[PDB]
């Protein structure tokens, strides 16, 4: 069907257990050759006598759409209402889903993915700690601005750049529902690439990996009231919920912890946990030993 | 003005909600779709693929190719059990980092039959028969071949067909078991025994390895999404 | 110009459907396709040319 | 019909009183044998002369759905905005309807029940008592997070765990309508079990009763502003309204008071109230004695 | 933007409201329904079932099986009334903790006829006739059999049919009575008398017990839900 | 794709009905079935094999 | 009295349309015509009387 | 009151939103439309028009009509390359302020073939053949005519047809290139060489100028609106 | 499933009607019946058996 | 039971109409009649009995 539509029937039922009786033949379903690279299609009924079971179990929650389509924090940063640093007056990062692991490991199960994204922002502010704490600051209004690669970059909370005549921006005031919007599949290519065993330069050097393929611009966020007698500080959290998904060439789930955002680097890590012996099976069922 | 009442829930942000939202890029012309090979559609497609089980996950093998080798040998060792392990696909070390296991860990419930494929990797001149048994819960692990053969089992004859499949049929009081398994949702164990020792001619190695692969059958499904215990971080720039 | 389709069935073995209308000009704005459930394990579990009947030897 | 649908006709009329006259026969409707375990089906017309009455009375309000389908407080707890205890900075419990009696006695009238649940939360905050009381705290925003059994558990108000990439969470700000959501029938079994004359271990020991069957995870709730110059404290109240109900094998209503949440334990209690004698009937109708 | 006006009530939380709400678990696959015996559908199904009335709720019997036994005996005791009680199904001690009573206590209004079944538990050789009378309100309780027989009554003959049913027809100025009954919604009393003493042959016990069961007839209904007075707590971990 | 059914009758012996539309994808989200009024006392008051006609003795 | 037209196509090669109703009395209140895509380069790139076939010399 | 839930986004002001809004001038009678010549409908109509390329953008020519003249001359200069430049329509000085360039700068993505028209402005008695070459990316700019002729090229014969068109076909790994071009979206270069020198009779100037025009072909399009780097201000009353 | 009826006429001797839909399950929730205008003075002004024609004496 | 009529034409020489529904029981609640454009100058500019043809003298 069309993977852009918000409706589409059909139950995802698993297989019924076919009733099976005794057998004496040359059929040898339980004997295969794993060398071929084929995974055996044996079901219980091929190796034991089974009753018939009408199975209603469905695989609805393990569909790629339902697995990825849940908002995940992909970034968080702070900025102050007032400070001497100018820089600390606004936040900015470079769009990517590589800075928070949960989301990253989920996406990295697939080599390529294509989708629209529902972005939701959760912004909070707190009054900074100090000796004098009394003030009456009106509601804070924030501005989130997206700068596609190549656009002029803000240099202060009051730069002309925040005019957003063309960059898309969101103005939001505290106390209301978190801001939200959909972004289409924005790639230069036919699918976003999660891994790239390649370089940026033709001479097989330059930058290696995911980074050379990125370049989706950055986000800048600042307060608009711009002031507060006493210092305050806000935290902006951004969430991604992919929707209308397509994925290709699955790969094993990341086993070693991530070391940084630009690389696939890792330290050698254990295949799994140890146990006492290759025959160790704990004894449950005892008058409690 | 059309009369309206806001209901509880108004203005909340539920991670798993599912609503329409304005696009910040009106009329953006998305790049054409390209037909890439290998499209995945349901995580179960991955769980249905065999992956190698680290059965020999003994201290000292955790970072060496041995953890994947089950040792078996010529001579009289009948009393000696070849291996055994609990059937907790999403929890026990033997399975948790398996293709099937990693997937189960993103869910809280599972149900279905499991396939265990065993492949013999000795010389072609090697010979032998093994007994592969699965015991549903309720008793302790069989401690002898006598006890093990009273449960579900296949007798595997090593031959030209290098591999044998022990299928673990779904036998449970409930339709589902916790991936984070407890005694209430116990699934039993599988143990392996020499049915008739490994015989070999002169000039060939007297000991070899058997490997074990796991995969889900077609009656397998999972429910109730949750985060994996397996990945974490102490700070950003992740 | 709306669409009516069925709801995922809950707590029991006509009022089991919902209606939806799209209010935005871009497909990106639409809700997720949580109801599409296709499947093709084959790409991965059995990518062998020469069909393996498996009830037969597999070698020989 | 389908017990999942929000509409379904038919009046629940009681029985009309059939007009009855004088009788002299072998019919002996007023004489039965209670030993059989059968409850007599005698109506007024079988024992006295009755007129005909067209009775319009309906049993609508005693249908199981209308009896259980009213939100009930099933839990309440507190958490502070600021404190030295860390622990006191967030609340957490284990889902069950066994901690508030009203709801519990209602459910316990049935051995098994199956239903969806409408959960509504009422959250309130108060400023703690102290010598200095002046501050200007912006609106408090809370986070309620559900942790299915097996999920990582928060260890502080700032644990990575609150990222909820997958657990479902609700963010809500004070002053707005109470938060609310529906939860489907979530049991591992075919019906939630209110009583279980059994054990957790196969050796007939371990834990006895309701508890072994529970395990529906827990709830954690914390403030998100995270601060306040002066101490404040919030109380979270959770309400359950079962809906789309089915119930089986009714049992007598709990007579003795409940002693704790994990058991059915009780102290011996009176069958009913005493009165003077087996013939005592107070005299009303007197020029006031 | 479509024009709208919020009406009083917006944003309130009414315990007994009835609205749709977003599910926090989109597409959760609920476990299949199972056909369990004994499905209940209306609390009246329970009230229509006989339960034993503690007629002898006298001080000292409150925790012993006696409270359920009505004492009756051989010899001349005609002047002696066997028992009597008010007809306040949801309020008087005799009825309030009954199956019918416990149910009535979750409501504020009731209406309908009531069945009182009396079962004789003496020896089979025992004999006797009783007069079971119900007096609608307006006068004080009959003080003699003469006065009692002027109202609604059955004369019960002990025989092979061990039980007799006194049905209390609904006679009231109003269609409903308060479960928390007052004089305005009075329902009268039922009293019992020897119609002709208990006679017995030699070698048999000279005194026995009569038990009394109560249940609602099919014209019975209740209205206006409220909490029960019967259950409470001083603190949580309930 | 909506449903119209009747209201519970109030203060008097066509405008006595309401309309409803479901906006959610899960049956759990729907409102309660306050209008279903079946009944079967029998399971409990009369679970005897051998039908008791009661107008007849019940023993004998 | 509403209008249904198609959405601009997004992330993939019936639910690809939206509905709109105008609530105001002035055309100025309506939304933008982002879907009209005509074109006539000619006014500018080729405003020569005497058609230039260009595959031919252009002079001579 | 009709029940309603506000979704994230409520009350925000998105620059590129597209909603209805009340008119502040109900029933205003707008002045009749007049059919003015030259109606524009898509910025591409402008990019499809030739504009003069400042190929000779060398220091010192930035404000003189020379920047538009490519110097060419009589005599032996074969080894001498006539000119060369990168193909970065929205970025390199040679193109950015061109009609096509100014337009590209209001967008972030471009795709399509480009037309480069070269016109000879020497005397009519002048003669000559040039080689116009375009090299797709991957190697450095051809350093000799030998190397240049291995790529896409036309051999232009000066004659009555004063102009020659070198069309740069779209050859790219991706469907689009950044207007703010990087090495990843490189497009190559075009260089020009004497194919056979400029010959001239006596009494005529021995050196002349060649001009170069650029315009988009009909397979050209642009995406993703953004502001131009080219215009700015320090304060209002602009 | 809505109802259309006429409005009470105002400031002048098709657009003189309104539409209504009931959103609640109980008749008590409905709006008032401000449009019902019956009348029967007789119960009170003339509750005499024996019809008084009054244009005739009334006695005699 | 709604009404569709045309919008006042704006900035250009089917989507030029709007729809309206009345939600109140009194005509007073309705919006203004900004679209009614009758005219009768005569009452004032020419209230003479004896029709003045004016192309003729007007006296004589």
């Amino acid at each position: 069907g069309d993977v852009v539509e918000a409706v589409e029937n059909a139950v995802a039922r698993v297989a019924d257990t076919i009733g099976s009786g005794p057998s004496n033949s040359q059929a040898v379903p339980a004997l295969t050759a794993v060398e071929t690279g084929h995974t055996s299609q044996v079901t219980p009924s091929d190796t034991v006598q089974t009753r018939h079971v009408k199975n209603y179990h469905s695989r609805s929650e393990s569909s790629i759409e339902n697995f990825l389509s849940r908002s995940a924090c992909v970034y968080m940063g702070e900025y102050h209402t007032t400070n001497s640093d100018q820089t600390k007056l606004f936040a900015s990062w470079t769009i990517s889903a590589r800075r928070m692991v949960q989301m990253r490991r989920k996406l990295e199960i697939f080599t390529y993915v294509r989708f629209d994204v529902e972005v939701t922002f959760v912004i909070t502010s707190k009054q900074d700690q100090g000796t004098q704490l009394g003030q009456d600051m009106p509601p804070l209004t924030h501005q989130i601005m997206y700068i596609p690669p190549g656009g002029p970059i803000p240099k202060s909370v009051t730069d002309y750049t925040w005019q957003t005549s063309t960059n898309p921006s969101i103005f939001w005031t505290e106390g209301n529902a978190p801001p939200r919007m959909s972004i289409p599949f924005i790639s230069i290519g036919n699918a976003y690439s999660n891994f790239y065993d390649g370089w940026s330069h033709f001479s097989q050097n330059g930058v290696y990996g995911y980074n050379t393929l990125n370049h989706m611009g950055q986000i800048y966020v600042r307060h608009v009231n711009g002031s507060s007698p006493l210092p305050m500080t806000s935290t902006v959290r951004m969430y991604f919920k992919p929707k209308h998904v397509k994925a290709w060439v699955p790969r094993p789930p990341r086993l070693c912890q991530y070391k940084n955002a630009s690389t696939v680097n890792f330290s050698p890590t254990d295949i799994t946990d140890k146990r006492n012996s290759i025959t160790y099976i704990p004894d449950t069922v005892k008058p409690d030993v | 003005g059309l009369p309206v009442i806001n209901t509880p829930g108004s203005n909340q942000f539920l991670t798993s909600d599912d609503f329409q939202s304005p696009s910040a890029m009106p009329q953006f012309d998305v790049t054409p779709e390209l037909n890439i090979p290998g499209e995945v559609q349901n995580l179960m497609e991955i769980a249905e693929v065999d992956s190698v089980v680290p059965v020999n996950n003994v201290a000292g093998n955790l970072e060496t190719m041995d953890i994947y080798r089950i040792p078996v040998q010529s001579g009289n060792h009948q009393s000696s059990q070849v291996f055994g392990f609990q059937v907790q696909p999403g929890l026990d070390g033997v399975f948790k980092h398996t293709l099937l296991g990693e997937i189960l860990n993103y869910y809280a419930h599972w149900s279905g039959s499991i396939k265990l494929t065993f492949v013999f990797c000795g010389s072609a001149m090697a010979t032998g028969k093994f007994l592969l048994a699965y015991a549903p819960p309720g008793a302790n692990a069989p401690k002898s071949r006598k006890d093990a053969m009273l449960g579900t089992h296949i007798i595997w004859d090593v031959g030209l067909q290098s591999s044998c499949v022990l299928c673990i049929p779904w036998i449970s009081q409930t339709h589902y078991r916790l991936v984070q398994q407890d005694e209430y949702t116990s699934a039993g164990n599988v143990t392996c025994w020499y049915q008739t020792g490994i015989v070999v001619p002169a000039g060939t190695p007297t000991s070899c390895s058997i490997m074990c692969f796991v995969s889900a059958c077609n009656d397998f499904s999972v429910r109730l999404l949750k985060d994996t215990p397996f990945i974490q971080q102490a700070a950003l720039l992740q | 110009g709306a669409q009516v389709s069925t709801q995922k069935t809950g707590a029991h073995e006509s009022i089991i459907h919902y209606t939806n209308i799209n209010y935005y000009k871009d497909a990106a704005s639409n809700s997720a396709n949580r109801q599409d459930f296709t499947q093709d394990p084959g790409k991965f579990t059995e990518p062998v040319k020469d069909i393996m009947v498996k009830s037969l030897p597999a070698l020989n």
